[PDB]
């Protein structure tokens, strides 16, 4: 389970357009001049009530 | 002594004799190390020569 919100003051939300992700990876000995270093990602989508 | 491959991707040559004994001779080619990503790193595009 995750969420993810949005306020400021007295807690009054705001409305919109979420895009959040969820990337992950290995070890970091691929990034020594060598681009994808960052394995595969993980991506959603929607608008908040 | 630099040489570019012809047709079929080859290169003929010949050399003076005018030395020691044993002769090394070794051919290297398009990328002659590995610098970028070495030492630290766990895959890389090990070329033969
Ligand atoms: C592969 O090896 C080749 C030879 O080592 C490299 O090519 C270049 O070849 C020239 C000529 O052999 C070397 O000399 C230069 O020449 C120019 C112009 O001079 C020309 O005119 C005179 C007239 O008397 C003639 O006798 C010459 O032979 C020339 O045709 C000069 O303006 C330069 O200052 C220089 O002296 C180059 O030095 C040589 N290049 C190198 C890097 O040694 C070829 O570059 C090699 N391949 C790679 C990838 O490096
Ligand atoms: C959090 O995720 C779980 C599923 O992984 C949801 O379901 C609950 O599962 C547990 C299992 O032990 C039950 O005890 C709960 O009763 C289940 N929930 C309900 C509503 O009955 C859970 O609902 C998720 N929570 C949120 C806020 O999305
Ligand atoms: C190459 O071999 C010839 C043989 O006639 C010799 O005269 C010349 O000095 C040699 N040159 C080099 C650079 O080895």
């Amino acid at each position: 389970n995750v969420s993810v919100c949005g306020l400021y003051t007295y807690g009054k939300p705001v409305p919109g357009h979420v895009t959040v992700s969820i990337c992950r990876k290995y070890s970091d000995a691929s990034d020594c001049h060598g681009e994808d270093s960052q394995a595969f990602c993980e991506k959603f989508s929607g608008q908040l009530n | 002594s630099n040489a570019t491959t012809d047709e079929h991707g080859l290169v003929q040559f010949s050399i003076n004799t005018t030395n020691v004994m044993g002769t090394s001779l070794t051919v290297r080619v398009n990328y002659k190390d590995r610098s970028p990503c070495y030492g630290y790193q766990w895959v890389s595009e090990e070329h033969e020569e």
